[PDB]
C-alpha cells in the first residue's frame, strides 16, 4: 500500500496487521481485562482455524471477508494510545522540539553560560563535516543506476567511517524536552 | 512523576513480561532468544508479544517495526530508541 | 460639583441602622478601618494639593458665541453670511446633541436610582426624553453625512408644508 | 458608599497588576504563579466586602467613571454595573480561579512556559470580569471577544499539535457565529433605542423585541454551546486540564447564559423568546447528555456534562426564571471545576491517560480524588442538600409547575436521568472495579497544592448552595405547592437513571459480545453532527473559495 | 449478509475494503516498484541536500514552486471562453449580486413606503 | 500646510548631501521629527475646518490621513533598508527620493482646497509609486496588469478630469469650501448618471472595488516592502477621501446610484475574505484582506450617514496601520526564507516568540478585536448599514466570521504547528524588525484610548 | 551555452561578523547609532510626547464646551418653563412657504 521499504503488503503482513487491529478494536469493545482475555483466546482460535490454508487465492478471499467482518464489528472510537497518532497527547511536545542548529544562532554571552556543552558541540560538528564527504562518496558508488530502488540506506562499512545520512537521526530532539 | 527508563529497567520489564507467558519457558529464555527459531513461536504469538509490550510500556509500536522485532534485545533497543535512555 | 437643576437628584432617604441580632457585623469595623487607613491620608494629601491650588488662583472662561444671522435671512450663494449661519447652525447642532445626552444621563440615573420601581417613579424623565428625542428627530434626522443648514431648512420647510396641508385637510 | 465602589475597582486593578508585572520583567521570577495565585486570593478577599455589604442592604450601583467617547447621542463611558449578578459572580469566579491556579502550580509544573500560562489565565479572568460587570453593550463586547480570544490561546496551548490549533479555530468559528447575533442585538438597540447602556434599554422597555432577543439567543448559542453551535466545547478539551476546568466548564461557557440572564426584563415580556430559549435549551440538554452516555475520554464526558448543564440553564431561563439560572451558574462552578480537577489529577497520576477504558481500581489508590469525584458527581446529579440540589431541583420544581412546553419538560427529565447515568459511568469505569492502566504505577497525589485546591472547592461543593441560597434575596416567588408525584420528580428520575446505568454497567461483566446498535453508533459519533458539518461546510466554502471566487471571476473574467 | 460500506466525496473507501489493493499480478508489482523507485530517488535527492552541512538555507522544492505557480500564474493563459466557462462565470458571477440586489431593494422600498406612510416605529431613532 | 511641505522637500538635500553610511539615519531622524511636527494639525473645531490658505485646508478627515502619511515615511525607511544594502548608493538615494516625493505628493493631496489640484496631486502619486514598484520589485511579470492599468486610465481618472472641468465651468469653482455653500442637487438624468460614474469610478478603482480589485494582489506582490506599505496604508485611502469629498456634489442621485456598487461590495467582502482562505501566497492573502476591508469603506461612504463616515475614516486609519504591519511581518519572514509561500515556513513560534507575539497582535487587530479602532470602525459601519437595511447584518456578520477565519489561519499556518525541517537560516529577530512592528502596533493600540481624533469631521 | 553572468549572491548573515547587530547596518557603530536614533526619536519623542500632546489637546472639536453650554441652556429653559428643544431649528415666523 504505502511503506518505506516494501512497495506492498505481503499476505502474511496483512494477516498479522488484521489480527492486531482486530484485537485492538476488540479490546476497545471489551473493556474489562478477563473478559477481553477470554474473547482474545476465542478470536485467536478463530484466526488459527485457517492458519494452515495453502491456497493463496482462497486465503485472499478469506482475508477479504475477514476485513468485512472487522469493518462490520469495529468500534467507532477505538482506544488510541495517547502519544499514538489520534491520541490526546499525540505530537503535544512538538512545540518544544527546537532544532539543534538554533544553538548556532545564540549570542556569545549565553554560549559562555554553558562552556563545556558548546566546546563539545564544536567537535560534534567537526565530526559531522569530516564524515560528510566520505559518506557521500560511499553512497555514490553503491547506489545503482537510476537512483536507489528502496528508501533504506546502507550502514558504515569501513572502520572509522560513520553511517550515511546520520546527523538528523542522531541529533534529533528528545521526545520530552 | 514520569520515571526515567533504563536499559536494566527496560530489559528486566520485557523479560518479566515474557516470563509470564505460557508458551515461553522461564529457563530457556535469554536476552537473545529468537521468537520463531529459538523459542518456537508463531508470528501470531510474535504479534501478541509486541502487543504485550504496548500494554506494558504505554505506547504503540507500529506494524512496520512490529513485523521485525524478533528477540527481546531488539525490543529493548527499540524502546531505547523511542524513549532516549541513558542521557 | 455641578448644577443640581440640570442634573436633578431627589432628596436621599436612608434608613437608620437597626441591629436586631447580637452578632457584630463586619461592615462597621471595615468602615472604621477604611475611615482611618484610607479616608484620612487621601484627605490630607488632597488638602496639601488644595493649599497649592490656593497659592496660584487663576481662572478660565466659558466661550460665548453671539448670535449671527441664520440661514433664512442670508442671501442665496452669498458665502460670507451663510458661512456665519452654517457655523452658528453647527454649534447649535453639537449643543443640541449634548442636551440629548444630558436627558439620557438623567433617564439612566433615574432608572438605577429607583431600582425596581423605575417604571412607576421615572415617568417624568421618560416623558422629557420622549419630547427631546421627538424634537431632535424633527430637527436633525435624515439629513445625511453632508448635512448643512440648507438641508435642515429644507427639511423644516417640508415638515411645515406637511403640517399646513394636515391643518387644511382637517377643515 | 465609599467602601463599595472603591473595593469594586480595587479588585479589577489588583487583577491587572500582575499583567504589568509580567510585562515589566527583567529577572527570572521568584515563583510568578504563586504571585498570581496570591493576587487572586487577595482579589477574592477584596471582592468579599462589596458582596457582604450588598447582602446587608441590597446596595447596587453604577460606576460610570471614565468618559471615553461621544458619538453624537451615544456617550460611551467606562461603566461598571454592580448588581446582584456581579456581587454573586465575582467572588465565585475568583474563588474557583484561585483553586484552579493552586491546581495548576502542580499540574502545569513541567511546562517551561508556565509564566505565559498563568499570564494567559489571568488575562482570561480580567476579560471575564470585564464581561460580567459591563454596563453597556460595548464593554460587554470587549469582555466577550476577550474571553473568545483567550479561549483560542488556551485551547491552542500546545501549538505544535495540529488538533489543538484545529479545535481553537473551531471554537473561534462558532463563537463568531454567535457574535453575528450579538452585533445584531447591538445594531437593533442602537437604531431603535439609541443606546447600548442597559439602563436605557430597560427603561425604554421595547415591545417589538423579537429580533434583538433572537440576536441574543444566537449569541448565547455561540457562547454557551447550545445545539447547532455546540461541538466546539467537546473539541476544546484538547487544551490543558486547568483550561478546561476554569474556562470551558464554569467561567467562560456560562457567559451566553449570563448574557440572557442579564437581559431578563426583555425576556420576561416576550413569550416567544422564552419559548425559543426553552426549546433550544431542552434540545441541547437532551443531545449532549445522550452523547455523554457512550464516550470514553473523561474530559469529553465532563464537557458534555457542562454543556448539558448549560442547556438546563437555558431551559430555566426559558421558563422565565432567570435568578434560578444564575444561582445554578454560581452553584455549578464549584462541583464542575472540582470534577475537571479530579479527572486531571487522575490523568496526571496515570501518565497522561484520559481514556476511561484504561482506568479503574482508584478507590483506594487515589482516596481524596475518589472522595471529591464522588462528591462532585453527587452534586451534579442532585443528591439531597449538596450544592447542586439548591438550584437544579428547584429548576425542576419550576419546570413542572409552569405554563411550559411539555416535550421540553419531558426532554429535561430525560436529561436529568442521563446526568445520573454518565456520573455513575465515570465512577464505574474510573474508580470502581479492577485496574486497567499499565503496569508501572506512578500513582500519587500527596502535594498540598493539589489537595488544598481540591479541598476548597470541596468545601464549596458541600456548603456553597446552602450559604448562597440563604444569602440571596427573593426576586421571584418560589412555587412551593405541587402534588407529591410532582415534588418527588427530579429525585426519582435521578435514582431511576442510577438504577438503569448500574444495570448497564453490570451487563458489561458478562462474557457476551454484541454487535453495535444504531443508537450506540449515533451517540458515539456525536449525533453524526461533527462528522458531517465539519466536512461539508468547509468543502462547500473552500472549493467555492477557489474555483469561482479566485480562479474564474477574480483572475480571468473581471 | 453484511452492510457494504458506501464511499462518498467526503467519506472515502478504506484501503482494506478496496478490491484493487488485493492485486497480486506482476504488472502491479512493476507499478508499485516504479512508484517505490521514484519515491526513493526523490527521498535521496532531498536528504542529500538536507543533511549537507555546507548548505544553510532552504531546500527548494520544485513541486511546491510548481504548485504555487499553478495556483497563481497558470490561470489566465490556459483559459478558453466556451459554453461551460461563460455559463459558470454568469451563474456565480452575476447571480448572487442580482439576488442581493433585489432582496435589499425590496426591503428598502418596503421601509421607505412604511416611513412615508407614518407606519415604521422610528420613535427613538435619532442615531443613523 | 507649508510648515510640512518645506521640511518634506528639505529631506531631498538631506538625503543627497548625507554621507554614505548616514543616509538612513538622517532621513529616519528628520522624518520622525516631521511626524512629531504633524500633530499640530489636531487644531480642529466642532464647526469650522482648519483653513490655512487659498490652496490648503484640513478638516478632521484629512488630518489623521496626514498624520498617518507623515508617520509612514520613517517606517518605510526602516523596512526597506535591509534589502537595499547591496544596492548602489546613488540608486539607494533615488529610492529614498521617490519615497520623499510620494510623501510630498500625498501631504498636499489630502489638504487640497480645490478639486483639480486634488486631481493633479492624486494622479501625481502614481508615478513615484510606479517607479518604486517596477525598479525595486525584485521580479516584474506584468503581462495582464498593463491592460488593467489601461482600463484604470480609461474608466477612471480621465472621466474624473472631464467631470471636474465641467464642474469648473458650471459652478465657477472647484473650491470645496465654496462647493459646501453653492452645491446644487444633482437630479435624475442620464447626463447626471454619466456625471456620477465619472465622479466615482476613479475612486472606485482606487479603493479597490470588488471586480475592480484585479490589480491589487498583483501590485502588492510585485512590489518592495515600502511600496506595499504605502499602497496598503495610504494609497487606497485616497479613493475614500476623494469619495467623501466628491459625494457632496452627487446628491441626491447617489441615493439611487449607490445600489449596484453597494451590492458589489456587500457580496464582494464575502468573496475576497473567502479568497483569503485559499491563498498560497501570504502577501496576496493580505492584499485580498485589504480588498475585504475597503469594501466596508465603500459601503459606508455610499450610504452617507454620520455613523458610516465616522466608521469609515476610523477603519481607514486602523486598516492602514494594521495591513502595513501585516506586510512588514510577511517581509520579515520573506527576508529569511526567500519565498512568499505561506506553507513553506511553519511553526515559527518555536523559533521567534516575540515575533509570534507581534503576529498575534496584528492578527487580533486584523480580525477587529475590541476596543481597537479596527473594531470601532467595523462596528460603526455595521451599525450604519443596519440602519440602511436590517438584512445586511447577515452579510456583515458572515464577513465577520470569515475575517476571523483567515486571520488566525495566517497565524496558525505561519507560527504554529511543526517547524519546517529543511529551513535552517531562520535567524533571531533583528531589533530593527521588532522596532518596526512596535512602531506599527503601539500607535494602533494607543488610538484605542482616544479614538475621537480619528472619527472624521462629523464626530 | 548562455551568456556571461555573475552568480547569485548568497544571503549574508548580519550576526556572523557582528553578534550584537541590531539589523540596521553592518557597520556596528552605524548600527548602534541607527538603533539609538530610531528608539529615541521614535519612542522617546514621538510616542511619549505625542501621547502627552494628544491627551492634553485643548478641547478637540469643542465637545466639552458643548456639554457645558448645554448645561447652561437646559438650566435656562427648565427654569423659564420652556420645552427643552423646539421641533423647528429656525423661527417659523421668518419663513415664507410656497402657496398653493
Ligand atoms: C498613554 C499612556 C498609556 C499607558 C497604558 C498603556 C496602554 C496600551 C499600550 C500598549 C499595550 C500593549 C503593550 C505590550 C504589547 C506589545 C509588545 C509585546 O508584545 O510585549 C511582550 C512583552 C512581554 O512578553 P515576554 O514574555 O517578555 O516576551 C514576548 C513573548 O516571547 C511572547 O509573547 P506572549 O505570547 O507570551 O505574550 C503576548 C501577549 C498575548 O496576549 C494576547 O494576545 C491577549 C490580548 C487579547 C485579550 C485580552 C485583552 C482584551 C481587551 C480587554 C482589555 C482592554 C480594555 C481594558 C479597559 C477596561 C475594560 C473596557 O500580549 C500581552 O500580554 C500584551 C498585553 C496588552 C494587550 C493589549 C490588547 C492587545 C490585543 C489586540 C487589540 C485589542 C484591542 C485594543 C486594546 C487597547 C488597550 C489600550 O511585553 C513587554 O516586554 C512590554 C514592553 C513595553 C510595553 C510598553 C507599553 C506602552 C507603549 C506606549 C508608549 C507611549 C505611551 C507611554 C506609556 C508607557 C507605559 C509603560
Ligand atoms: C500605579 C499606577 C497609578 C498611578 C500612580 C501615580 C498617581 C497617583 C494616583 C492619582 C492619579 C491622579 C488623579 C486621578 C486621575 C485623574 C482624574 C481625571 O479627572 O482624569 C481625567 C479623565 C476623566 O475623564 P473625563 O470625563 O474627565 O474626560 C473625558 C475626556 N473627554 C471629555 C474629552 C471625552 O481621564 C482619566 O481619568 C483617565 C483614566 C481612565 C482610567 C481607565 C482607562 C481605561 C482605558 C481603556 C481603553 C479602551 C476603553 C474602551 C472601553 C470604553 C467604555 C466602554
Ligand atoms: C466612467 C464612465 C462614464 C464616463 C463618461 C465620460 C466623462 C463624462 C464626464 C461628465 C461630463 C458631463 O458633464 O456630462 C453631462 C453631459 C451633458 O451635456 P451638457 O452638460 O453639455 O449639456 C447641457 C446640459 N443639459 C444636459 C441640461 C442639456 O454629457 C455629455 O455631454 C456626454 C456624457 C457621456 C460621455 C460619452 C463619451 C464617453 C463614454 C464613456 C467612456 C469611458
Ligand atoms: C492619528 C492618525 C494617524 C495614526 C497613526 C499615528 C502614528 C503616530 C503616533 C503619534 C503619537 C500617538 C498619537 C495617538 C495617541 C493616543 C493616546 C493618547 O493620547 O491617549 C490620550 C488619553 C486621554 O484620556 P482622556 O480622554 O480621558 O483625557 C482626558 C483629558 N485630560 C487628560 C486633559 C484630562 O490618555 C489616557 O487615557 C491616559 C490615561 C492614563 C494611562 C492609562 C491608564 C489605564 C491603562 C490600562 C491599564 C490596564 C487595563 C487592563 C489591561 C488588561 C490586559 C490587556
Ligand atoms: C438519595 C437516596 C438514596 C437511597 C434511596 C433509594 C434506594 C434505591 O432504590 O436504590 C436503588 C439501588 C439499589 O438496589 P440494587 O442496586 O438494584 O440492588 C443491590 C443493592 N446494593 O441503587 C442504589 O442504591 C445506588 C444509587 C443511589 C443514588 C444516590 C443518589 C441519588
Ligand atoms: C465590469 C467591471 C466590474 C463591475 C464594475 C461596475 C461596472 C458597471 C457600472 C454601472 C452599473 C450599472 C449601471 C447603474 C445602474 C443604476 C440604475 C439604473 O440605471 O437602472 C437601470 C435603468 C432603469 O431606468 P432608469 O434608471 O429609470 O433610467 C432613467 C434615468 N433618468 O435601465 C435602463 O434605463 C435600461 C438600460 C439602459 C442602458 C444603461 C447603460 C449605462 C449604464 C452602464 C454604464
Amino acid at each position: 500500500a504505502f511503506l518505506p521499504s516494501a512497495a506492498y503488503l505481503t499476505h502474511q503482513q496483512k494477516v498479522l496487521q488484521l489480527y492486531k487491529r482486530a484485537l485492538r478494536h476488540l479490546e476497545s469493545r471489551c473493556v474489562h481485562r478477563d473478559k477481553y482475555r477470554y474473547f482474545a483466546c476465542l478470536l485467536r482460535a478463530r484466526f488459527d482455524e485457517h492458519k494452515n490454508e495453502k491456497d493463496m487465492v482462497k486465503a485472499t478471499q478469506l482475508l477479504r471477508e475477514a476485513e468485512k467482518e472487522f469493518w462490520h464489528g469495529q468500534h467507532p472510537q477505538p482506544y488510541i494510545f495517547p502519544e499514538s497518532p489520534g491520541g490526546t497527547s499525540y505530537e503535544r511536545y512538538e512545540c518544544y522540539k527546537v532544532p539543534e542548529w538554533c544553538l548556532d544562532d545564540w549570542h556569545p554571552s549565553e554560549k559562555a553560560m554553558y562552556p563545556d556543552y558548546f566546546a563539545k558541540r564544536e567537535q560534534w560538528k567537526k565530526l559531522r563535516r569530516e564524515s560528510w564527504e566520505r559518506e557521500v562518496k560511499q553512497l555514490q558508488e553503491e547506489t545503482p543506476v537510476g537512483g536507489p530502488r528502496t528508501e533504506a540506506l546502507p550502514p558504515a562499512r569501513k572502520q572509522g567511517d560513520l553511517p550515511p545520512l546520520w546527523w538528523h537521526i542522531v541529533t534529533r530532539p528528545r521526545e520530552r524536552p | 512523576d514520569a520515571p526515567p527508563l533504563t536499559l536494566e529497567g527496560i530489559k528486566d520489564r520485557v523479560l518479566y513480561v515474557l516470563k509470564l507467558y505460557d508458551k515461553i519457558d522461564p529457563e530457556k529464555l535469554s536476552v537473545n532468544s529468537h521468537f520463531m527459531k529459538d523459542l518456537g513461536l508463531d508470528s501470531l504469538d510474535q504479534v501478541e508479544i509486541i502487543m504485550a509490550m504496548e500494554d506494558e510500556f504505554g505506547f504503540e509500536i507500529p506494524d512496520i517495526d512490529a513485523e521485525k522485532l524478533m528477540c527481546p534485545q531488539e525490543i529493548v533497543d527499540y524502546i531505547a530508541d523511542k524513549k532516549d535512555v541513558y542521557e | 460639583s455641578w448644577d443640581k437643576d440640570v442634573y436633578p437628584e431627589p432628596p436621599r432617604r436612608t434608613p437608620a441602622p437597626s441591629p436586631q441580632t447580637s452578632l457584630p457585623n463586619p461592615i462597621t469595623y471595615l468602615t472604621k478601618a477604611f475611615d482611618l487607613l484610607v479616608d484620612r491620608p487621601v484627605t490630607l494629601v488632597r488638602e496639601f494639593i488644595e493649599r497649592q491650588h490656593a497659592k496660584n488662583k487663576y481662572y478660565y472662561y466659558h466661550r460665548e458665541f453671539r448670535r449671527v444671522p441664520d440661514i433664512t435671512e442670508c442671501h442665496e450663494k452669498d458665502v460670507l453670511c451663510m458661512f456665519e449661519a452654517e457655523m452658528q447652525w453647527k454649534r447649535d447642532y453639537k449643543v443640541d446633541q449634548e442636551i440629548v445626552n444630558i436627558i439620557q444621563e438623567r433617564l439612566k440615573a433615574c432608572q438605577q436610582r429607583e431600582g425596581e420601581s423605575h417604571r412607576q417613579n421615572c415617568a417624568k424623565e421618560l416623558q422629557q426624553f420622549t419630547q427631546v428625542v421627538k424634537a431632535y428627530q424633527d430637527r436633525y434626522h435624515d439629513l445625511g453625512a453632508h448635512y448643512s443648514a440648507r438641508k435642515c431648512l429644507a427639511k423644516q420647510k417640508q415638515r411645515m408644508l406637511a403640517e399646513r396641508k394636515a391643518t387644511k385637510e382637517a377643515a | 458608599m465609599n467602601l463599595f465602589s472603591s473595593l469594586t475597582l480595587v479588585t479589577l486593578i489588583l487583577l491587572t497588576m500582575p499583567i504589568a508585572a509580567i510585562n515589566f520583567n527583567t529577572h527570572k521570577f521568584t515563583n510568578y504563579p504563586l504571585y498570581v495565585k496570591t493576587t487572586i486570593s487577595c482579589a477574592f478577599i477584596t471582592s468579599m466586602i462589596p458582596t457582604m455589604m450588598f447582602i446587608h442592604t441590597g446596595q447596587e450601583m453604577i460606576i460610570s467613571n471614565w468618559h471615553w467617547l461621544t458619538i453624537q447621542t451615544l456617550k460611551l463611558s467606562l461603566s461598571f454595573k454592580m448588581d446582584f449578578f456581579s456581587m454573586m459572580f465575582v467572588p465565585v469566579a475568583l474563588f474557583v480561579t484561585w483553586s484552579i491556579m493552586e491546581f495548576s502550580m502542580w499540574y502545569m509544573h513541567s511546562d517551561p512556559n508556565i509564566n505565559q500560562f498563568f499570564k494567559y489565565l489571568l488575562l482570561f479572568l480580567i476579560t471575564m470580569l470585564i464581561l460580567v460587570t459591563a454596563n453597556n453593550l460595548f464593554q460587554l463586547f470587549i469582555g466577550w471577544e476577550g474571553v473568545g480570544i483567550m479561549s483560542f490561546l488556551l485551547i491552542g496551548w500546545w501549538y505544535g499539535r495540529t488538533d489543538a490549533n484545529t479545535a481553537a479555530l473551531q471554537a473561534i468559528l462558532y463563537n463568531r457565529i454567535g457574535d453575528i447575533g450579538f452585533i445584531l442585538a447591538m445594531a437593533w438597540f442602537l437604531i431603535n433605542l439609541n443606546t447600548w447602556d442597559l439602563q436605557q434599554i430597560f427603561m425604554l422597555n421595547p415591545n417589538d423585541s423579537n429580533l434583538p432577543l433572537m440576536g441574543l439567543i444566537l449569541a448565547a448559542t455561540g457562547k454557551s454551546a447550545q445545539f447547532g453551535l455546540h461541538p466546539w466545547l467537546p473539541s476544546a478539551m484538547e487544551g490543558p486540564t486547568p483550561v478546561s476546568a476554569l474556562l470551558h466548564s464554569s467561567t467562560m461557557v456560562v457567559a451566553g447564559i449570563f448574557l440572557l440572564i442579564r437581559f431578563y426584563p426583555l425576556t420576561e415580556n416576550n413569550k416567544f423568546g422564552q419559548s425559543i430559549m426553552l426549546c433550544l435549551g431542552a434540545m441541547t440538554t437532551l443531545f449532549t447528555a445522550m452523547c455523554a452516555l457512550t464516550q470514553n475520554d473523561i474530559k469529553k464526558i465532563i464537557a458534555f456534562s457542562t454543556s448539558s448543564q448549560l442547556g438546563l440553564m437555558m431551559v430555566t431561563i426559558g421558563i422565565n426564571q432567570p435568578h434560578l439560572a444564575f444561582l445554578h451558574i454560581c452553584t455549578h462552578a464549584f462541583f464542575k471545576a472540582m470534577l475537571f480537577m479530579c479527572s486531571g489529577s487522575i490523568i496526571h497520576s496515570l501518565n497522561d491517560e484520559q481514556d476511561i477504558r484504561k482506568m479503574g481500581g482508584l478507590f483506594k489508590a487515589m482516596p481524596f480524588t475518589t472522595t471529591a469525584l464522588i462528591i462532585g458527581s453527587l452534586a451534579l446529579t442532585g443528591m439531597p442538600f449538596l450544592t447542586g440540589f439548591y438550584s437544579k431541583d428547584l429548576i425542576i420544581e419550576s419546570a413542572n409547575t409552569s405554563y411550559t412546553n411539555a416535550w421540553a419538560l419531558l426532554m429535561t427529565l430525560v436529561a436529568t436521568s442521563f446526568t445520573a447515568i454518565y456520573s455513575t459511568r465515570i465512577i464505574f469505569f474510573a474508580l470502581l472495579g479492577q485496574p486497567r492502566f499499565p503496569t508501572l504505577i506512578n500513582i500519587n497525589e500527596n502535594n498540598p497544592f493539589l489537595i488544598n485546591s481540591i479541598k476548597r472547592l470541596l468545601i464549596g461543593s458541600l456548603f456553597a448552595g446552602f450559604i448562597i441560597s440563604n444569602n440571596i434575596p427573593p426576586m421571584t416567588i418560589p412555587q412551593m405547592t405541587m402534588p407529591h408525584y410532582l415534588k418527588m420528580t427530579a429525585l426519582t428520575v435521578t435514582i431511576l437513571g442510577f438504577i438503569l446505568a448500574l444495570e448497564i454497567s453490570n451487563t458489561t461483566h458478562y462474557l457476551k459480545f454484541n454487535y453495535p446498535s444504531n443508537t450506540f453508533k449515533f451517540s458515539n459519533l456525536l449525533g453524526y453532527y461533527p462528522t458531517i458539518m465539519h466536512r461539508l461546510t468547509p468543502y462547500m466554502n473552500l472549493t467555492m473559495s477557489q474555483k469561482s471566487a479566485s480562479s474564474l471571476l477574480d483572475l480571468i473574467w473581471l | 449478509s453484511f452492510p457494504k460500506y458506501e464511499p462518498s466525496r467526503l467519506a472515502s473507501l478504506p484501503t482494506t475494503l478496496d478490491p484493487a489493493e488485493y492485486d497480486i499480478s506482476s504488472e502491479t508489482r512493476k507499478a508499485q516498484a516504479e512508484r517505490l523507485a521514484i519515491r526513493s530517488r526523490l527521498k535521496r535527492e532531498y536528504q542529500l541536500q538536507y543533511n549537507d552541512p555546507s548548505r544553510r538555507g532552504v531546500v527548494e522544492d520544485p513541486a511546491l514552486i510548481r504548485w504555487t505557480c499553478a495556483r497563481s500564474a497558470n490561470v489566465y493563459p490556459n483559459f478558453r471562453p466556451n459554453t461551460k466557462t461563460s455559463l459558470l462565470g454568469a451563474l456565480f458571477g452575476i447571480g448572487p449580486l442580482i439576488f442581493w440586489y433585489y432582496v435589499f431593494k425590496t426591503d428598502r422600498d418596503r421601509k421607505e413606503k412604511l416611513i412615508q406612510e407614518g407606519k415604521l416605529d422610528r420613535t427613538f431613532n435619532i442615531s443613523y | 500646510m507649508l510648515k510640512y511641505i518645506i521640511p518634506t522637500m528639505m529631506l531631498m538635500p538631506l538625503t543627497w548631501l548625507s554621507k554614505n553610511s548616514m543616509i538612513w539615519i538622517n532621513t529616519t531622524l528628520h522624518s520622525l521629527l516631521i511626524s512629531l511636527t504633524s500633530l499640530l494639525l489636531l487644531n480642529q473645531f466642532g464647526d469650522n475646518s482648519l483653513n490655512f490658505s487659498l490652496t490648503f485646508f484640513s478638516d478632521s478627515l484629512s488630518t489623521p490621513l496626514l498624520i498617518l502619511t507623515m508617520w509612514l515615511l520613517p517606517l518605510m525607511l526602516m523596512a526597506s533598508q535591509h534589502h537595499l544594502s547591496k544596492e548602489n548608493l546613488a540608486r539607494k538615494k533615488l529610492f529614498i527620493s521617490m519615497l520623499i516625493l510620494l510623501q510630498l505628493f500625498l501631504i498636499m493631496t489630502f489638504t487640497a482646497t480645490e478639486l483639480i489640484f486634488f486631481y493633479i496631486m492624486f494622479e501625481a502619486t502614481l508615478v513615484p509609486t510606479l517607479i518604486i514598484i517596477t525598479r525595486w520589485g525584485n521580479q516584474t511579470e506584468r503581462l495582464n496588469a498593463g491592460l488593467y492599468f489601461l482600463f484604470y486610465t480609461l474608466a477612471g481618472s480621465l472621466p474624473l478630469l472631464v467631470a471636474l472641468i465641467y464642474i469648473q465651468n458650471t459652478m465657477g469653482s472647484l473650491n470645496f469650501l465654496i462647493l459646501q455653500y453653492w452645491v446644487q442637487p444633482m437630479p435624475n438624468s442620464w447626463s447626471n448618471t454619466f456625471m456620477w460614474l465619472a465622479c466615482m469610478m476613479a475612486f472606485m478603482v482606487k479603493m479597490p472595488l470588488y471586480g475592480l480589485h484585479l490589480w491589487l494582489p498583483k501590485a502588492h506582490v510585485e512590489a518592495p516592502i515600502a511600496g506595499s506599505m504605502v499602497l496598503a496604508a495610504i494609497l487606497l485611502k485616497l479613493g475614500g477621501y476623494g469619495m467623501m469629498r466628491i459625494t457632496l456634489l452627487l446628491n441626491p442621485i447617489t441615493d439611487f446610484m449607490a445600489y449596484p456598487f453597494i451590492m458589489l461590495s456587500l457580496w464582494g467582502m464575502i468573496m475576497t475574505s473567502s479568497i483569503c482562505l485559499r491563498q498560497t501566497d501570504l502577501k496576496s492573502l493580505i492584499a485580498y484582506s485589504s480588498v475585504s476591508h475597503m469594501a466596508l469603506v465603500i459601503v459606508a461612504i455610499l450610504i452617507q450617514t454620520p455613523w458610516s463616515y465616522m466608521g469609515a475614516t476610523a477603519l481607514m486609519i486602523a486598516h492602514g496601520l494594521t495591513s502595513s504591519m501585516l506586510f512588514c511581518l510577511a517581509n520579515s519572514n520573506y527576508e529569511r526564507v526567500h519565498s512568499r509561500t505561506m506553507i513553506l515556513a511553519r511553526g515559527l513560534q518555536t523559533l521567534l516568540p516575540l515575533m509570534a507575539a507581534w503576529w498575534l497582535l496584528a492578527s487580533l487587530t486584523n480580525l477587529a478585536l475590541p476596543p481597537s479602532i479596527n473594531l470601532i470602525g467595523e462596528l460603526f459601519v455595521v451599525m450604519s448599514t443596519f440602519s440602511w437595511s436590517n438584512i445586511t447584518i447577515i452579510l456583515m456578520g458572515l464577513n465577520m466570521v470569515i475575517t476571523a477565519l483567515y486571520s488566525l489561519y495566517m497565524l496558525i499556518t505561519t507560527q504554529r504547528g511543526k517547524h519546517t525541517h529543511h529551513i535552517n537560516n531562520i535567524l533571531p529577530s533583528f531589533t530593527r524588525e521588532n522596532a518596526l512592528m512596535s512602531l506599527h502596533m503601539l500607535p494602533l493600540l494607543l488610538l484605542s484610548l482616544n479614538p475621537k481624533i480619528i472619527l472624521g469631521p462629523l464626530y | 551555452l548562455r551568456w556571461q553572468e555573475d552568480p547569485e549572491p548568497e544571503d549574508e548573515n548580519l550576526y556572523e561578523k557582528n553578534p550584537d547587530s541590531h539589523g540596521y547596518d553592518k557597520d556596528p557603530a552605524v548600527d548602534v547609532w541607527n538603533m539609538r536614533v530610531v528608539f529615541f526619536f521614535g519612542f522617546s519623542i514621538v510616542l511619549v510626547l505625542g501621547s502627552t500632546f494628544v491627551a492634553y489637546l485643548p478641547d478637540y472639536r469643542m465637545q466639552e464646551w458643548a456639554r457645558r453650554e448645554a448645561e447652561r441652556l437646559v438650566k435656562y429653559r427648565e427654569a423659564h418653563g420652556l420645552p427643552l428643544m423646539e421641533s423647528n431649528c429656525f423661527d417659523p415666523s421668518k419663513i415664507q412657504l410656497p402657496e398653493d
